[PDB]
């Protein structure tokens, strides 16, 4: 545990956290998370333009909450979508039955994010592991290769709405030194 | 009337409400459903929040209405 | 040593700079570049705000190290 991004908080902006330990480092900010989320609200103010059905589209959509900064400091898949699209990720849904039906082990994968509404687990492989941690938790649960099958399903079945980012993520320091454990 | 409340999470609450529903009972419907604190609800419309003691039709609120739901819904 | 800037849209441009560079004079490279005036230039370096008055020294910014663009900041 060398250089490695371990940054703490509480009340609200979990989302800080979440994007803070996404690509395993650091590389976003708090306040990039109203422009990312904005970056949705761009193209469909737009689109909702040209294609206004009522009024209430350049209405509610020309000023979306959380898109246009959040009130408490939250926000959904709006930021993580865009995140990870900003960068040349993709995100793929593996708890919709219509694209699970990949089964791609989850171990290859690099990282995945669970969404259970009332919590959120931001999971990333590190090493030869995988590691589990939020702002609610400063100990990492420990993954094993045979546990995250498991788990993955444990999920699905919960109704956990599982986020893979697939591609090439940049890792960090600690995917190098947590080579030396087990 | 049917709203389309959205929550902080990617889901949309489709729930029957009135006209004359002030914002705080339409708080307890979401409750009901969800089961989040309405003290904690703040509902948002076109990125005016709407008051606890004010109607549907205060922020010109009809059906199909677009509602957004804001609070740490992550927790952690 | 040419470094990286990453806008919103994911789009990223090889910005070429040196060990001395502010980053208000950054921001000039970004404006002829993109064409977004410096005042609504927003840079950022791992969970940090860059100072106009700040030169890439301090922050540590290695060889080729990307930089975060924000320029949406507005809300209501």
């Amino acid at each position: 545990m060398e250089s490695i991004f371990h940054e703490k908080q509480e009340g609200s902006l979990c989302a800080q956290h979440c994007l803070n330990n996404l690509l395993q480092g650091e590389y976003f900010s708090p306040v990039e998370l109203s422009s990312i989320a904005h970056q949705l609200d761009e193209e469909e103010r737009m689109r909702m333009a040209e294609g206004g059905v009522t009024s209430e589209d350049y209405r509610t959509f020309l000023q979306q909450p959380s898109g246009n900064m959040d009130d408490s400091g939250f926000f959904s898949i709006q930021v993580i979508s865009n995140a990870l699209k900003v960068w040349g990720l993709e995100l793929i849904l593996f708890n919709s039955p219509e694209y699970q039906r990949l089964r791609i082990d989850p171990i290859n994968e690099r990282s995945f994010i669970c969404n259970y509404k009332e919590h959120w687990f931001t999971v990333r492989k590190l090493g030869k592991q995988w590691f589990n941690l939020n702002s609610l938790l400063t100990g990492p649960e420990l993954i094993s290769d045979t546990y995250l099958a498991l788990f993955l399903a444990q999920l699905q079945q919960e109704g956990y709405s599982i986020f893979v980012v697939k591609g090439d993520l940049p890792d960090c320091e600690a995917d190098q030194l947590l080579q030396m454990i087990r | 009337m049917q709203i389309f409340v959205k929550t902080l999470t990617g889901k949309t609450i489709t729930l029957e409400v009135e006209p004359s529903d002030t914002i705080e009972n339409v708080k307890a419907k979401i409750q009901d459903k969800e089961g989040i604190p309405p003290d904690q609800q703040r509902l948002i419309f076109a990125g005016k929040q709407l008051e606890d003691g004010r109607t549907l039709s205060d922020y010109n609120i009809q059906k199909e209405s677009t509602l957004h739901l804001v609070l740490r819904l992550r927790g952690g």
